[PDB]
RNA sequence: CUUGGAUUUAUUGAAGACUAACUACUGCGAAAGCAUUUGCCAAGGACGUUUUCAUUAAUCAAGAACGAAAGUUAGGGGAUCGAAGAUGAUCAGAUACCGUCGUAGUCUUAACCAUAAACUAUGCCGACUAGGGAUCGGGUGGUGUUUUUCUUAUGACCCACUCGGCACCUUACGAGAAAUCAAAGUCUUUGGGUUCUGGGGGGAGUAUGGUCGCAAGGCUGAAACUUAAAGGAAUUGACGGAA
């Protein structure tokens, strides 16, 4: 009865990606931004942006023809963070508010076996 | 300005008899087009999903199955287990501090042209009464553990042609199996699988693949 | 100046010099002892967002699963913020977990 | 062990507990386990940590496996002290 | 910066990197340093020992062995960060951060170099002095507990002692200028055995010569002249775009 899809939430710091695709993976629904739903450059990674994106996305399901998916999401990952941007959160709300029913939720962040060299040098980054 | 969203056409995923279940969900693609074909675009599409989806109860919620697309025959498409796997957030809370962990890697050519790669984690115990707060087992004996886990491998795997090696790993017998192996050396908790990863592979062998779904 | 600490970066001691890690925030390459390695076991989840998913979704009881983060800090960086917390000169000797 | 301890004669206990070399006077507790095998009805007079694969007089029996202390004295044997 | 879907999604391939989580007041190594696998190759401490030699021992100016990083020559690669350099803001200005990019490298392989806050800013060997628990590696004893294939026997703990290295509290009568120190103690109640180093600050790790180097530099190392303080430790303040 239910009619799948992977949500994709990829939750960098300064932009969210919610990027709905088949169980594959191959063929997408939509690819929707931050940045995209809010003309800013500043509130890209913001909520309400992110929020906007989600629903956005939902939309798009919606007149696909798809009714849950399986949130996975992604922190910038391996040279950068690992942490979960502020509009990761905020998108699943969003889709949850939306209605689009959610099933198997992860974190797929890239987090390595032993990076290749990170950001900054050896002094870091000197704000 | 195309949009290909109406020019599109809905599959089923067909899962192996192994599992309960022999059909997973819905994918899709463009139409079989002169030049370029439909079904030669989907042989090779890697579906990965849970295990307890496939199995139906929440004991197999701590695993993941990797599905690779060979056979695309009337509509439906048929798949083989291309891997086996533990999502992050499963083996991230086995890993805690203030006991060792013992990673077994193994690969094994199947009776079939198969090289599995098959992975073992297996973490140490933390006994009943201990005091010591650490549970660490000494070098040499985490090395002996792991040669086991390794000569396990060896013996259930290579035997059995793939097919039945999946069967097996699916309800932790072989992790059982390890399990029992240590408990001379150390005891030790958990004990899994985590991954399956696949290297070579013959011609596609489509009767035999057919042999799987009846 | 005169040592502030007896141990400093603390676990080297009978250790020449150990490997290093990198800081999360600044990407400051700090010796893994003098690290301050702070685990942050957050739920996937936002918490008055749980009940939103728990609304939208199949299924019951589900995984509700935990990210696993053991996050590093250049020690400078972790005082602008985190768990540092500038104490008094009689305070430092204490080295049990604080709170709790 | 404060102010007047009385040094000659401590009691027993306390040379136990301390190291062989570390009381009054150096005093090994290894002891020649006089074993006899399943075998031949013949005592050998083996050495508590052996450092060898302690044979028989002759017959290739083995009495002790030498453990790097204390010998492990091999299957169901037994053994006289001293 | 692209859109003539870059990014994003998914399978691969190539390359050389690295080797998280594990990871601790944890372990080894003469230090420098050393964490995936298995294997090979030798060496090593601790231990245990009713084994064997009998002064072979302790420390060391000559000389020797190693020796982080960078640099160097010469080879491979180059992902990112990234001295050089481009470049975008900010300020009276700012070739500075911040920002974006990014040759050399970074990484490696063959040669060097021989320096570090190579810092425990604590030479080595020896002995003795006060409590405590742990903690790693050995080794004893427990009709202790569990494993369970019936007694088991290994294994793994529990407890006590044992020797061993990378580790708290009080009084110090011992110390110390004090921070503090169970050694930095057994020193004007001055002598266990040794090597090395220092003699107000600067001038100066310079000048010079030697010597060592491909170089960069290293080891070695002045004086003239100058100057009343330079330092250390803490105390009270004042202050801080520290809490
Ligand atoms: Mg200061
Ligand atoms: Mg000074
Ligand atoms: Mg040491
Ligand atoms: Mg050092
Ligand atoms: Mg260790
Ligand atoms: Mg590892
Ligand atoms: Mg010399
Ligand atoms: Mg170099
Ligand atoms: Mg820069
Ligand atoms: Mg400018
Ligand atoms: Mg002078
Ligand atoms: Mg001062
Ligand atoms: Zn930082
Ligand atoms: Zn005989």
């Amino acid at each position: 009865s239910q009619v799948f899809g992977v949500a994709r939430i990829f939750a960098s710091f300064n932009d969210t990606f919610v990027h709905v695709t088949d169980l594959s993976g191959r063929e997408t629904i939509a690819r929707v931004t931050g940045g995209m739903k809010v003309k800013a450059d500043r509130d890209e990674s913001s909520p309400y942006a992110a929020m906007l994106a989600a629903q956005d996305v939902a939309a798009k399901c919606k007149e696909v023809g798809i009714t849950a998916v399986h949130i996975k999401i992604r922190a910038t990952g391996g040279t950068r963070s690992k942490t979960p941007g502020p509009g990761g959160q905020a998108a699943l709300r969003a889709l949850a508010r939306s209605g689009l029913r959610i099933g198997r939720i992860e974190d797929v962040t890239p987090v390595p076996s032993d990076s290749t060299r990170k950001k900054g040098g050896r002094r870091g980054r000197r704000l | 300005v195309v949009d290909p969203f109406t020019r599109k056409e809905w599959y089923d995923i067909k899962a192996p008899s192994t599992f309960e279940n022999r059909n997973v969900g819905k994918t899709l693609v463009n139409k079989s087009v002169g030049l370029k074909n439909a079904s030669d675009s989907l042989k090779g599409r890697v579906v990965e999903v849970c295990l307890a989806d496939l199995q139906g109860s929440e004991d197999h919620s701590f695993r993941k199955v990797k599905l690779r697309v060979d056979e695309v025959q009337g509509k439906n498409l048929l798949t083989n287990f291309h891997g086996m796997d533990f999502t992050t957030d499963k083996l991230r809370s086995m890993v805690r501090k203030w006991q060792t962990l013992i990673e077994a890697n193994v690969t094994v050519k199947t009776s079939d042209d198969y090289v599995l790669r098959i992975f073992a984690i297996a973490f140490t115990r933390k006994q009943a009464n201990q005091v010591k707060r650490t549970s660490y087992a000494q070098s040499s004996h985490i090395r002996q553990i792991r040669k086991v886990i390794s000569e396990i491998l060896t013996r259930e795997v290579q035997n059995s042609t793939l097919a039945q090696l999946t069967s097996k790993l699916i309800p932790e017998v072989i992790n059982k199996e390890i399990e029992n192996a240590t408990k001379d050396i150390f005891p030790l908790q958990n004990v899994h699988i985590r991954k399956v990863k696949l290297l070579k592979q013959p011609k596609f062998d489509l009767g035999s693949l057919l042999s799987l779904h009846g | 100046m005169p040592k502030k600490r007896a141990s400093n970066g603390r676990n080297k001691k009978g250790r020449g010099h150990v490997k290093p890690v990198r800081c999360v925030n600044c990407s400051r390459s700090v010796p893994k002892d003098k690290a301050i390695k702070r685990m942050a076991i957050r739920n996937i989840v936002e918490a008055a967002a749980i009940r939103d998913l728990s609304e939208a979704s199949v299924y019951a009881e589900y995984a509700l699963p935990k990210t696993y983060n053991k996050l590093h800090y250049c020690i400078s960086c972790a005082i602008h913020a985190r768990i540092v917390r500038v104490r008094s000169r009689t305070d430092r000797r204490i080295r049990a977990p604080p709170q709790r | 062990m404060v102010l007047v301890q009385d040094l000659l004669h401590p009691t027993a206990a306390s040379e136990a507990r301390k190291h062989k070399l570390k009381t009054l006077v150096q005093s090994p507790r290894s002891h020649f386990l006089d074993v006899k095998c399943p075998g031949c009805l013949n005592i050998t007079t083996v050495f508590s940590h052996a450092q060898t694969a302690v044979t028989c007089e002759s017959c290739s029996t083995v009495l002790c496996t030498p453990t790097g202390g204390k010998a492990k004295l091999s299957e169901g044997t037994s053994f006289r002290r001293k």
